[PDB]
């Protein structure tokens, strides 16, 4: 058997990327307004100098996926005024001014 | 005097040989946190406020 004829198909595809980037402030959370935690959280040491180094080591790297996947081009191209190419309409995928 | 929080620099034979306050500025207390005095450029974290 062999084929004649034939179609043309456009499959979408979605794929994440990203993730929302946090912070925790120490003694805003496990303190909570109390002097006295702040004079209790010193005996346990600089825990939140490490989990700040770990978050931001996150945050660090999801900056680091979006810029992997789209900078790899080196020219900042022009959009051309014309939409439509012979029979292909790019009214829906080019923006608009 | 005062309470403070210095840092110090010993040699090969025992000598204290530089310091820094963690007080003087935002520069110092960078060179407090990284732990060294030779520091590259670039944005680092520090404590809260
Ligand atoms: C490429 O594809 C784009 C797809 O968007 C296509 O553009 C669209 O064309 C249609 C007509 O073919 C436009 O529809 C009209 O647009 C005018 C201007 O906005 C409106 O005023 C019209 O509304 C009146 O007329 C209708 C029928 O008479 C009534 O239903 C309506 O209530 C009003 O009375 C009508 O909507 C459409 O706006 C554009 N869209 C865009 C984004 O440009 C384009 O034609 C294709 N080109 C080629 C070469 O294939
Ligand atoms: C730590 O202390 C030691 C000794 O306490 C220091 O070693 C001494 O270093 C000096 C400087 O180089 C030496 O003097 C020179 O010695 C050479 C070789 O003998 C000679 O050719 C020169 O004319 C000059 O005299 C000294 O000999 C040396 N002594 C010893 C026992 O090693 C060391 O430099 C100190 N280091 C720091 C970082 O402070």
């Amino acid at each position: 058997a062999i084929p004649t004829n034939f179609s043309i198909s456009i499959t979408t595809e979605v794929m994440p990327v990203s993730m929302a980037k946090t912070s925790v402030d120490c003694n805003m959370y496990i303190c909570g307004d109390s002097t006295e935690c702040a004079n209790l959280l010193l005996q346990y040491g600089s825990f939140c100098t490490q989990l700040n180094r770990a978050l931001s080591g996150i945050a660090a790297e999801q900056d680091r996926n979006t810029r992997e996947v789209f900078a790899q081009v080196k020219q900042m191209y022009k959009t051309p005024t014309l939409k439509y190419f012979g029979g292909f309409n790019f009214s829906q995928i080019l923006p608009d001014p | 005097l005062k309470p403070t929080t210095f840092m110090l620099k010993y040699d090969e034979n025992g000598t204290i040989t530089d310091a820094v306050d963690c007080s003087q500025n935002p520069l110092a207390e960078l060179k407090c946190s990284v732990k060294s005095f030779e520091i590259d450029k670039g944005i680092y974290q520090t404590s809260n406020f």
